[PDB]
RNA sequence: GGCGCGUUAACAAAGCGGUUAUGUAGCGGAUUGCAAAUCCGUCUAGUCCGGUUCGACUCCGGAACGCGCCUCCA
RNA sequence: GUAAAAUGCUAAU
RNA sequence: CCGAGGGUAGGGCCCGUGACUGGGGCGAAGUCGUAACAAGGUAGCUGUACCGGAAGGUGCGGCUGGAU
RNA sequence: AGCGCCGGCCAACUCCGUGCCAGCAGCCGCGGUAAUACGGAGGGCGCGAGCGUUACCCGGAUUCACUGGGCGUAAAGGGC
RNA sequence: GCUAGUUGGUGGGGUAAUGGCCCACCAAGGCGACGACGGGUAGCCGGUCUGAGAGGAUGGCCGGCCACAGGGGCACUGAG
RNA sequence: CGAUCAACGGAUAAAAGUUACCCCGGGGAUAACAGGCUGAUCUCCCCCGAGCGUCCACAGCGGCGGGGAGGUUUGGCACCUCGAUGUCGGCUCGUCGCAUCCUGGGGCUGAAGAAGGUCCCAAGGGUUGGGCUGUUCGCCCAUUAAAGCGGCACGCGAGCUG
RNA sequence: CCUAAGGUAGCGAAAUUCCUUGUCGGGUAAGUUCCGACCUGCACGAAAAGCGUAACGACCGGAGCGCUGUCUCGGCGAGGG
RNA sequence: GCAGUGAACAGGCUCUGGCGACUGUUUACCAAAAACACAGCUCUCUGCGAACUCGUAAGAGGAGGUAUAGGGAGCGACGCU
RNA sequence: AAGUCUGGGCUAAGUGGUAAAGGAUGUGGCGCCGCGAAGACAGCCAGGAGGUGGCUUAGAAGCAGCCAUCCUUUAAAGAG
RNA sequence: GAGCUAGCCCUGGCCAGGGUGAAGCUGGGGUGAGACCCAGUGGAGGCCCGAACCGGUGGGGGAUGCAAACCCCUCGGAUGA
C-alpha cells in the first residue's frame, strides 16, 4: 500500500537509495500501489555519480511491500520494507542488478527482466 | 531594402582626434555623392570635435534607391596619412567605421484583444464587506507570450481593467522595442566590428593618392575625386563583382 | 476621473496687451604652434482649435501632452 | 627669508 | 571475545562549482580632470586620520631621496 | 634521399610576389609599395635514413653562490 | 603541539624467537623547533642523465631488497 | 456714509480640526451585503459577406456595420429589510441548469489511416492527488476518459471553521 | 532653473515596494510564502537614531529530521451524558 | 522477562530569517507583543528659601539632598557611527 | 353565472398561450408583367464547334489571375 | 467610596529539593619584581531545572455555565524589578 508521500527503498544499482512516490500510475485516481504497480517518484536520496541523481522524477515498479499481499491460493506474503526498481517508460529496469527478494506477482505482470535479475522470487 | 531610404552611421575608429577628422572626410564624401545621385540628406545626430571632426555622425539619405547604393559602404575604412595632429611628420594609420541601416518603420503597437484573456476576481486586503464581495481585481494575460498584468489598485474593476491593459501594452511594446534593438545591435556589430586597423574594407592612402577596396581589388588614384564624392566607379565595380559572385553551380 | 500647475528658440528658463529677456551653446572675428580658457561681436521663439480686442506668446473657453495632489466609509 | 594667473598635445624609425 | 564491513550521529581538511560582488593585470582610440617628474607652477615623499567624481586635499608628526 | 635552416645570436643571398594584408616569431623583433626577417623561386649553409618540432631533466644559471653571491643609493639590516 | 596499549612495571598468553606482539593488573609516564603530530608526494638502492668539479635531476630496462595478486579480512596446510 | 453680512432674506462683535476609545436619538426618508428593476459592462448566439485560406467568401475563418439571448461580473436605480436579511475563502452536504470537459450518437472537413478541427444531438453517470498563497482567481508538479461552466441570499456560520 | 540646503555613511521589493507573484540565484516533483542577491527606494536613512550584534523569547516567518488518527479514512472500545 | 527511572511524576530536536539586547511590565474579563520598562547615551533646566510638583494659602514633597546632585525630554545593552 | 348561438373568412403552428435583425417553394388572397401549339415551362434526346487561346504564365492552352470578348458552315455553338 | 483595583508608606511572614560554580582566599608554578597560569577551597547571580506561591501561552470544554471569566491539558516566573 504505497501512496504519494510514501518513501521506498531502491532495490537496484541505479544510484538511488530513497524515492518518494508522487503518483500511483493506475488509472485516474488509484489510492494505493502494491507489488507490480508503477509509480512516479522523486529521488530523495542517492549515492554519488549514479545513473539517476537526487531531484530526478523517475518511474519505478514496486517490488516489495510491508503490507502483506494476498494470493488466490489463500496465502500471503509480507516484506520488511517498501522497495521499488527504477524503470524506463518501456518498463525495463534502468540498473543492472536487483537487490533482495521480489514478489512473484511481478512475473505475472510482465516484469520478467526484473524477476530474472532478482536473487529470490517469493 | 534596396529601394528604401537609408541611415548612415559614421563613427570614429582607432586614431583619436584624427579618426574623428577622417570621419568628417567620410561624412562630406557621402553628402556630396548623395547630391550627384539626386538623393536628399538630413543629419539626425552629430558629435563634433573642437578640431573640426566628428566622433559620430548619423544622417539619412532620402530618395528611391538609397539603401541600394550606400549599402556597399558599411565597414571599416582605413586612412593612412600624416595627420594634422602629428608634429614629427609621421604617417599614422587611423580608421573610421560606416554603418548602413535601411530606414525603419515607427509602426504603432496596439493590443489584439482576441489574444488577451481578462480575469476578474476578489481583491485582497482592506474593504470590509466590499472587498469580500466585489470582483474588482483584474488579471490580463497575453495568451501568446503568457505574460500577465494584475491590478487591484482601485475599488473599480473598470478602472483596474484599464490600467492593467495599459501596463500590459507598455510591457509588450518594451519587449518588441528590445528585440528590434538587439537585432539592430548585432547588425551594427556585423558591419562595424571593433573598428581595428584590420577588418578594413577600403584604404585611403593620401601619400600615394591611392584608394583600394580590398573586397574586390578595385584600385583607383583619384583620391581627391573619391573624397569629393565621385564614388560611382567603386560601387559599380563592387556591384559587378557582386553579380559575378551570383554565378551559381 | 476630480482638482491645481505648465507647454516659449539649440537646451534650461523669465517678464510682458503694443518692446533684441537672460545663462550656456551655436555662428564671424581676435589671441594661441594648435585646442581649451579668455577677449570683440552676433543670433533662431511662443503646443493645436475657437473666441475677446485696434492689436494676443501674453486674456477667455476647449483639445492634446506633461507634472503634482486626492480617489475615503464600507 | 620671501618669491609661480593659466589645463591639455592619442596613435607608424 | 575480537573482527571485514554495513549502519546511525556529529566533527575536520581539501577540491570543484555559485546569483551576485571585490578589486587586479592587459588595450597603437574614448570621457573627466592634471596628482607626480623643472620652487612641475602648493617642494616632494611619508605613517596615520578625516574628507572629496577621480587623481588627490588637508590635519599631526617624521624624512631629504628638497630648490634657490 | 630526404629534412631543417640562410635579419642578429648562428654557418648560409639574390630576384619576383605581397603592402601592418597574408604571414614569421625562442628572445631582440620582422611586414604599413625596392622585405637578406612573410610566400615562392634560384642560390647557399648544416646534417643524412634521417631531419625537425613538442614535452621534460642537468647545463649554460656564481640566477640559493659549500666549492662560488650579496644587503648606504640596484632586491636586501630586524624601529630599539 | 602529539600521546589511553599511550610510556614503563609485574604476571601471563603467543611465537622458531625478542618485544605492548596480545591480555590482567600496578605506576604515570613516552614523543616534540635536532620539527613530534598532520597534510602533500614517493617503492628504496646498485646505478642512470648532466656537470669543470661540487652539485643537480632521476630510479625505465638489468641486478639486489621490499610491497602487492579484482577491493578487504581471515586462517588452514606446511621446513617455509 | 461704514457690508465679497458673495452661505448674497444677511444666527455672534467675535470660531478650526479629530475620534478605530466613542455615546444617545433617529432613518431602510439614505450608503455598504443580498434580493429586486434595468442590462450600459459581462457572457453567449445570430445577420451582412469585404477579405483570408495556392485555387475556392462560408473546411477553418468574418473587415466595416447590423440584430438578439442570458441575468454569473462591474455598474445604474434606492423598491422590502438599519426595534439586524452575519458578510470572503475553506470544510461538509448537496441539488438544479446546459451555452457539454469526458463518455454515447451524429453531419461537414483543407476527413488516406491514426489523431484532430467545426457544428448538431445528448444532463445518465463521471469530472484525481499535490506545491504557492487567507485567498476566490491563477500559475506550477504528477497523472486523467476528462480534470466543464454556471444557478441555488456569488447555496449552505440556530452545520463547523475563522 | 530653483532652494534655507538638495539625503552622506550604511541599508534596501524591507514589520517600508504600488506596478509585484519585480528579476536572478537557492531550497521543492511543483514555492504568491522563505533565504541570498540585484537596485527606477510608488513611499529607507542616521538618538520619532542608522547599520550590525553573542545570549535571551509561551513573540512572528521559512525549512528539515524524529513521531504521529492531522490526514488518505475511517474502525473499535471505555466511562459521563 | 517483550520490556529493569518495568507503575506514577520528569525536554522532541536541528538549520535559518524578522523584531526586541537581556530578567522584568501591560489592555482585571477578546491583544503579553515587535508595545511599556530597563541599565546606558545625549540635550536641557536648576547655586539651594534650587528648579520642578501639589496647595487659594499656610505648608509639604524635592531633600534633612547640594551640580559625581535634583527636575524635564528623547534615545534605549554593546559595537561602528 | 350566461351561446358548445348565427352567417362569411383565415390558421394546422396548440400558432393562439412571451422577442429582433434576418432566412424560407408554409398557406390563402391580390395585382403587374412575361413565355406558350411563331408548340411554351420541366424532363429526355442531340448539337453545344472551331483559327485555339489573346497578357501573365515550362501546361493556366474554351473550363487561375489579366485585355478585349474578332469571326465560319449556321438552326444555335461565349476564345466561355 | 482605595474592605475591588493602582501606587506608595509602616510592620511581619513565605520561597521543597536539586544544578551551575564568579570574586576572593590557599597552595604550587612563573618573574628582577610582576602580570598571569594551574589545582584546591569558596559560594556569587534581576544564573539554571522544578513544587509551594505568583502567573495566564496554546488548545479543548463550558456559553439560560459549577463560574457575570470557571474547568482540564499545556505553558511563563519561581533570591527577585
Ligand atoms: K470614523
Ligand atoms: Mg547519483
Ligand atoms: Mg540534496
Ligand atoms: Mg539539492
Ligand atoms: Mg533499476
Ligand atoms: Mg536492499
Ligand atoms: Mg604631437
Ligand atoms: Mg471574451
Ligand atoms: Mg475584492
Ligand atoms: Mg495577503
Ligand atoms: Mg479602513
Ligand atoms: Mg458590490
Ligand atoms: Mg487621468
Ligand atoms: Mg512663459
Ligand atoms: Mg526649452
Ligand atoms: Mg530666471
Ligand atoms: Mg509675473
Ligand atoms: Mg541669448
Ligand atoms: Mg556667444
Ligand atoms: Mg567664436
Ligand atoms: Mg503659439
Ligand atoms: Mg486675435
Ligand atoms: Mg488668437
Ligand atoms: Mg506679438
Ligand atoms: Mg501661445
Ligand atoms: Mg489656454
Ligand atoms: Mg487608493
Ligand atoms: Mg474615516
Ligand atoms: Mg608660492
Ligand atoms: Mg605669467
Ligand atoms: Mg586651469
Ligand atoms: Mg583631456
Ligand atoms: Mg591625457
Ligand atoms: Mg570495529
Ligand atoms: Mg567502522
Ligand atoms: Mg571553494
Ligand atoms: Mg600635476
Ligand atoms: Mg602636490
Ligand atoms: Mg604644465
Ligand atoms: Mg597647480
Ligand atoms: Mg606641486
Ligand atoms: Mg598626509
Ligand atoms: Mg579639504
Ligand atoms: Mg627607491
Ligand atoms: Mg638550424
Ligand atoms: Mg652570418
Ligand atoms: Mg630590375
Ligand atoms: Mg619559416
Ligand atoms: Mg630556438
Ligand atoms: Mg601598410
Ligand atoms: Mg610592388
Ligand atoms: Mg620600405
Ligand atoms: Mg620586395
Ligand atoms: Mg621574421
Ligand atoms: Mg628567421
Ligand atoms: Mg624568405
Ligand atoms: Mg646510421
Ligand atoms: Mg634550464
Ligand atoms: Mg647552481
Ligand atoms: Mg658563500
Ligand atoms: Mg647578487
Ligand atoms: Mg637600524
Ligand atoms: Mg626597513
Ligand atoms: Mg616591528
Ligand atoms: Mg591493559
Ligand atoms: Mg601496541
Ligand atoms: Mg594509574
Ligand atoms: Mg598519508
Ligand atoms: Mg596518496
Ligand atoms: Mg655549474
Ligand atoms: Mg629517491
Ligand atoms: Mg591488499
Ligand atoms: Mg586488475
Ligand atoms: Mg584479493
Ligand atoms: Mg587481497
Ligand atoms: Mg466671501
Ligand atoms: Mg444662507
Ligand atoms: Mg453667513
Ligand atoms: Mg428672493
Ligand atoms: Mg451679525
Ligand atoms: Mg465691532
Ligand atoms: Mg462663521
Ligand atoms: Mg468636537
Ligand atoms: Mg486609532
Ligand atoms: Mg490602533
Ligand atoms: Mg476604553
Ligand atoms: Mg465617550
Ligand atoms: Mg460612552
Ligand atoms: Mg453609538
Ligand atoms: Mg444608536
Ligand atoms: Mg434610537
Ligand atoms: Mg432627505
Ligand atoms: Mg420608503
Ligand atoms: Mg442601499
Ligand atoms: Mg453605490
Ligand atoms: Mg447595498
Ligand atoms: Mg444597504
Ligand atoms: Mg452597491
Ligand atoms: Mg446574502
Ligand atoms: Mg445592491
Ligand atoms: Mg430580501
Ligand atoms: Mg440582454
Ligand atoms: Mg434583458
Ligand atoms: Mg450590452
Ligand atoms: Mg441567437
Ligand atoms: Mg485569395
Ligand atoms: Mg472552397
Ligand atoms: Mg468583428
Ligand atoms: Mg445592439
Ligand atoms: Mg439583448
Ligand atoms: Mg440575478
Ligand atoms: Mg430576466
Ligand atoms: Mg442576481
Ligand atoms: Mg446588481
Ligand atoms: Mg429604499
Ligand atoms: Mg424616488
Ligand atoms: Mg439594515
Ligand atoms: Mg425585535
Ligand atoms: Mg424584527
Ligand atoms: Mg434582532
Ligand atoms: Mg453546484
Ligand atoms: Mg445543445
Ligand atoms: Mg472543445
Ligand atoms: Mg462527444
Ligand atoms: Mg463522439
Ligand atoms: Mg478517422
Ligand atoms: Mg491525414
Ligand atoms: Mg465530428
Ligand atoms: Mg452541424
Ligand atoms: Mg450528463
Ligand atoms: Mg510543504
Ligand atoms: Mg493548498
Ligand atoms: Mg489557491
Ligand atoms: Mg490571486
Ligand atoms: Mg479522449
Ligand atoms: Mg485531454
Ligand atoms: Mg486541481
Ligand atoms: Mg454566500
Ligand atoms: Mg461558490
Ligand atoms: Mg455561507
Ligand atoms: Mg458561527
Ligand atoms: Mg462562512
Ligand atoms: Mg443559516
Ligand atoms: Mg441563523
Ligand atoms: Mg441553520
Ligand atoms: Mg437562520
Ligand atoms: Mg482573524
Ligand atoms: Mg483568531
Ligand atoms: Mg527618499
Ligand atoms: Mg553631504
Ligand atoms: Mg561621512
Ligand atoms: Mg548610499
Ligand atoms: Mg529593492
Ligand atoms: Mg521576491
Ligand atoms: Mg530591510
Ligand atoms: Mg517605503
Ligand atoms: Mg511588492
Ligand atoms: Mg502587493
Ligand atoms: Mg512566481
Ligand atoms: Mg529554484
Ligand atoms: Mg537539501
Ligand atoms: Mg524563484
Ligand atoms: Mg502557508
Ligand atoms: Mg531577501
Ligand atoms: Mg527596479
Ligand atoms: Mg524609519
Ligand atoms: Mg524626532
Ligand atoms: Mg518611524
Ligand atoms: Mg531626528
Ligand atoms: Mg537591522
Ligand atoms: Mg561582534
Ligand atoms: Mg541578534
Ligand atoms: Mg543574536
Ligand atoms: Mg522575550
Ligand atoms: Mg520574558
Ligand atoms: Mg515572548
Ligand atoms: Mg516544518
Ligand atoms: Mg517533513
Ligand atoms: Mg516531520
Ligand atoms: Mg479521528
Ligand atoms: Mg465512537
Ligand atoms: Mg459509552
Ligand atoms: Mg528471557
Ligand atoms: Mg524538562
Ligand atoms: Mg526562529
Ligand atoms: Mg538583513
Ligand atoms: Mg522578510
Ligand atoms: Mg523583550
Ligand atoms: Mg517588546
Ligand atoms: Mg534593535
Ligand atoms: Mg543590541
Ligand atoms: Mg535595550
Ligand atoms: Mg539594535
Ligand atoms: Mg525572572
Ligand atoms: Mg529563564
Ligand atoms: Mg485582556
Ligand atoms: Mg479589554
Ligand atoms: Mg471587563
Ligand atoms: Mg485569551
Ligand atoms: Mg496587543
Ligand atoms: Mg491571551
Ligand atoms: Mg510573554
Ligand atoms: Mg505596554
Ligand atoms: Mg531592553
Ligand atoms: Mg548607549
Ligand atoms: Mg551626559
Ligand atoms: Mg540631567
Ligand atoms: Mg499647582
Ligand atoms: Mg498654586
Ligand atoms: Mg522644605
Ligand atoms: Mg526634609
Ligand atoms: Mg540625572
Ligand atoms: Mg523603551
Ligand atoms: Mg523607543
Ligand atoms: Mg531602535
Ligand atoms: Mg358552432
Ligand atoms: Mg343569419
Ligand atoms: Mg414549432
Ligand atoms: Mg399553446
Ligand atoms: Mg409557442
Ligand atoms: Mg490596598
Ligand atoms: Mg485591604
Ligand atoms: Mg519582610
Ligand atoms: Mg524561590
Ligand atoms: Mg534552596
Ligand atoms: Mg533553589
Ligand atoms: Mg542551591
Ligand atoms: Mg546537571
Ligand atoms: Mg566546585
Ligand atoms: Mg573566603
Ligand atoms: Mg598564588
Ligand atoms: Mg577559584
Ligand atoms: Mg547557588
Ligand atoms: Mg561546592
Ligand atoms: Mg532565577
Ligand atoms: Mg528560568
Ligand atoms: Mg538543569
Ligand atoms: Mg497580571
Ligand atoms: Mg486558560
Ligand atoms: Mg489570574
Ligand atoms: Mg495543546
Ligand atoms: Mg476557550
Ligand atoms: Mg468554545
Ligand atoms: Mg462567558
Ligand atoms: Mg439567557
Ligand atoms: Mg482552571
Ligand atoms: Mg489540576
Ligand atoms: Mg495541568
Ligand atoms: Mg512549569
Ligand atoms: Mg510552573
Ligand atoms: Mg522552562
Ligand atoms: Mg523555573
Ligand atoms: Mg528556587
Ligand atoms: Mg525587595
Amino acid at each position: 500500500m504505497i501512496q504519494p508521500q510514501t518513501y521506498l527503498e531502491v532495490a537496484d544499482n541505479t544510484g538511488a537509495r530513497k524515492i518518494m512516490c508522487i503518483r500511483v500510475l493506475k488509472g485516474s485516481n488509484a489510492k494505493y500501489a502494491t507489488v507490480g504497480d508503477v509509480i512516479v517518484a522523486s529521488v530523495k536520496e542517492a549515492i554519488p555519480r549514479g545513473a539517476v541523481k537526487e531531484g530526478d522524477v523517475v518511474k519505478a515498479v514496486v517490488v516489495r511491500t510491508k503490507k502483506e499481499i494476498k494470493r488466490p491460493d489463500g496465502s500471503a506474503i509480507r516484506f520488511d520494507d517498501n522497495a521499488a526498481v527504477i524503470i524506463n517508460n518501456q518498463l525495463e529496469p534502468r540498473g543492472t542488478r536487483v537487490f533482495g527478494p521480489v514478489a512473484r506477482e511481478l512475473r505475472e505482470k510482465g516484469f520478467m527482466k526484473i524477476v530474472s535479475l532478482a536473487p529470490e522470487v517469493l | 531594402m534596396d529601394e528604401r531610404d537609408a541611415i548612415v552611421e559614421i563613427r570614429a575608429g582607432t586614431g583619436g582626434e584624427e579618426a574623428a577628422l577622417f570621419a568628417r572626410d567620410l561624412f562630406n564624401m557621402y553628402l556630396r555623392f548623395a547630391e550627384e545621385m539626386g538623393f536628399e540628406t538630413e543629419v539626425l545626430d552629430s558629435h563634433p570635435t573642437d578640431l573640426g571632426g566628428f566622433s559620430k555622425v548619423v544622417f539619412e539619405v532620402r530618395g528611391p534607391g538609397a539603401y541600394g547604393t550606400f549599402k556597399y559602404e558599411s565597414g571599416v575604412h582605413r586612412v593612412q596619412r600624416v595627420p594634422v595632429t602629428e608634429t614629427q611628420g609621421r604617417i599614422h594609420t587611423s580608421t573610421a567605421t560606416v554603418a548602413v541601416l535601411p530606414k525603419a518603420e515607427e509602426e504603432d503597437f496596439a493590443l489584439n484583444m482576441d489574444e488577451i484573456r481578462i480575469d476578474v476576481m476578489r481583491a485582497s486586503g482592506p474593504g470590509g464587506d466590499g472587498v469580500n464581495t466585489t470582483d474588482s481585481a483584474v488579471r490580463v494575460v497575453h495568451l501568446p507570450t503568457g505574460i500577465m498584468v494584475t491590478c487591484q489598485d482601485s475599488r473599480s474593476q473598470i478602472k483596474n481593467r484599464e490600467k492593467a491593459l495599459m501596463i500590459l501594452r507598455s510591457r509588450l511594446l518594451e519587449m518588441k522595442r528590445a528585440e528590434e534593438a538587439e537585432r539592430l545591435r548585432k547588425t551594427r556589430l556585423a558591419q562595424i566590428g571593433t573598428g581595428e586597423r584590420s577588418e578594413k574594407i577600403r584604404t585611403y592612402n593620401f601619400p600615394q593618392s591611392r584608394v583600394t577596396d580590398h573586397r574586390i581589388g578595385f584600385t583607383t588614384h583619384d583620391l581627391e575625386g573619391v573624397l569629393s564624392g565621385h564614388l560611382t566607379p567603386i560601387l559599380e565595380a563592387l556591384k559587378r563583382a557582386d553579380q559575378e559572385r551570383q554565378l551559381a553551380a
